[PDB]
């Protein structure tokens, strides 16, 4: 009789979503800007390091 | 117990990188 | 064993506190050092043409085959698990022993990697070049441990594992987007980076736009759009939280808010799922390749699976795979969601974030939920935290399978890891800014 446990799980989960304060426009924009800045920093540092080291890998190897 | 700062770690990492480059260069020159 | 544990380098604790700007600078320096070390090829490598036996470990361990950081963050994870087991089975001596066991397992893993079959033929290499590669990987693992200690003792914002995983994933995404590498197979110079390819095709030649959007053999712009969409969705779902209005009773005058985030275990379900699936993949590949019906049931490797348990764990290769094998897609989605939920529900009890543990933390610190008695603090936590963890795992799995189905760049697991780790670094940012 797993129907009742599943129903309780889904109902309580949707209630939890209802009580949870979903982010608004300003908070979403701030967090997205911060994540974009962090991702850009990491990815572009790695990208430029790889471009720097490709000719170095060609020369040294 | 050996204790180092962050600058000793940075310098030791750079020395390891340089040692790998010189190892590759010596191998290339010896092969040729 | 005391002299053996104490004969190891260690990083001095910063007795004087370090400002946030210097912490960011040292984190960037460590990141740059790791990035340089993971692009430097190893010495003595005879050949790198064979298939990668541990290709599925690269994302989770933030590794790169043939370079110094091929083991990656394996020493940290192995040492942590080893001493967690030791503590379960029964102060700087603990850190020294952890470093020593990390070095020992690094030596063992380097021996396995060299003897696996890559680096060319070990017998032709001889005991000299193999030992030299073992020394290089040993020193690389020592550098990884030193960098993790640098990031964790106070000089760095986050840990080493999270920073290295996020850096590898972000670098992979940005490279797939903007790589200037040129590849041609009879259709002219086709740039390997989606955006640069779009610019090149527009300059050279509508048809260019469609080719840059639906370029099956290389990174797409539609894949980049899907990756951006998954970033936005995972950020929006990570912003979800349950604020518990709480007060203080042991000492008055302290007011605050207690957030129970939906992604209660931030990326631990992802890390556990990826580690389990990748270990299964490695074992299946090595077992099938080396030498049984049960082995075939473990996965008919062909490199992507074409049958078996590992196949059912693998994301569908295309919409045609779902059309021809809907059962495989259903089983894959169900296993992703169930494994995520179960791993999150296990972790909230193992890592001391259980509703009982949080209730004890509230009681010891003298925290009481507003509008509720002190005795019934645990009951509300019993109502919220277990569901929060289970549904956070389920939503994480749903986002992962959505990103995999959309063909996002960096894989769903990689994107979830990157977003969760970047959010952790952002909350570290705000904590150090407010403090």
């Amino acid at each position: 009789q797993f129907v009742e446990p599943s129903r309780q799980f889904v109902k309580d989960s949707i209630r939890l979503v209802k009580r949870c304060t979903k982010p608004d426009r300003k908070e979403f924009q701030k967090i997205a800007m911060a994540t974009a800045i962090g991702f850009a920093i990491m990815g572009f540092i790695g990208f430029f390091v790889k471009l720097i080291h490709i000719p170095i890998n060609n020369i040294i190897v | 117990g050996l204790k180092v700062g962050p600058v000793p770690v940075l310098v030791m990492s750079l020395l390891f990188i340089a040692s790998v480059f010189m190892l590759h260069i010596w191998g290339k020159y010896t092969r040729s | 064993i005391k002299p053996f544990c104490v004969i190891l380098p260690e990083i001095q604790k910063p007795e004087r506190k370090i400002q946030f700007k210097e912490k960011v600078l040292w984190t960037a320096i460590t990141l740059f050092i790791f990035l340089v070390c993971c692009q430097i090829p190893l010495f003595g490598i005879m050949s790198s043409d064979s298939a990668d036996p541990f290709y599925w470990m690269r994302v989770i361990l933030a590794s790169n085959r043939g370079t110094l950081m091929e083991l990656g963050i394996s020493p940290i994870v192995t040492s942590g698990l080893i001493m967690q087991l030791l503590a379960g089975a029964k102060r700087a001596l603990f850190n020294g022993a952890q470093k020593l066991f990390g070095m020992i397992i690094t030596i063992g893993q380097s021996i396995v990697y060299v003897m696996t079959g890559m680096y060319g033929d070990p017998s032709e290499m001889g005991a000299g070049i193999c030992l030299l590669i073992t020394i290089q990987l040993f020193v690389a693992g020592l550098i990884v441990l030193l960098l993790d200690e640098l990031l964790q003792k106070g000089y760095g914002l986050g840990s080493g594992i999270s920073l290295f995983i996020a850096t590898n994933i972000c670098e992979t995404i940005v490279w797939k987007a903007f790589s200037p590498t040129t590849v041609n197979t009879g259709r002219g110079m086709e740039f390997e980076g989606a955006i640069i390819a779009l610019f090149h095709l527009l300059a050279t030649r509508v048809r260019a736009l469609r080719e840059a959007f639906y370029r099956q053999n290389l990174p797409n712009l539609m894949n980049l759009i899907a990756t951006i969409f998954v970033f936005a969705v995972v950020i929006y779902f990570q912003g979800f939280r349950y604020e518990l209005p709480i007060r203080s009773t042991k000492v008055r005058g302290q007011i605050g808010i207690y957030p129970i985030k939906l992604f209660y275990t931030s990326n631990i379900p992802i890390i556990l799922q990826s580690a389990l699936v990748s270990n299964l993949y490695v074992i299946s590949q090595m077992l099938s390749a080396r030498f049984n019906l049960l082995v075939s049931l473990l996965g008919t490797w062909s490199a992507y699976p074409v049958g078996g348990l590992c196949y059912y764990l693998s994301p569908p290769e295309s919409f045609g795979s779902v059309l021809e094998d809907p059962v495989h897609a259903v089983v894959y989605i169900v296993f992703m969601l169930g494994s995520c939920a179960f791993f999150s529900k296990t972790w909230i009890e193992v890592s001391g974030s259980s509703p009982r543990d949080i209730a004890k933390q509230f009681k010891d610190q003298g925290m009481v939920i507003n509008g509720k008695r002190e005795t019934s603090i645990y009951r509300e936590l019993k109502k919220i935290i277990p569901t929060a963890a289970a549904f956070g795992g389920l939503c994480i799995g749903a986002l992962s399978v959505l990103a995999d189905f959309l063909g996002a760049i960096g894989s769903g697991t990689g994107i979830l890891l990157a977003v969760t780790i970047i959010y952790q670094y952002f909350e570290i940012f705000v904590k150090e800014q407010s403090e």
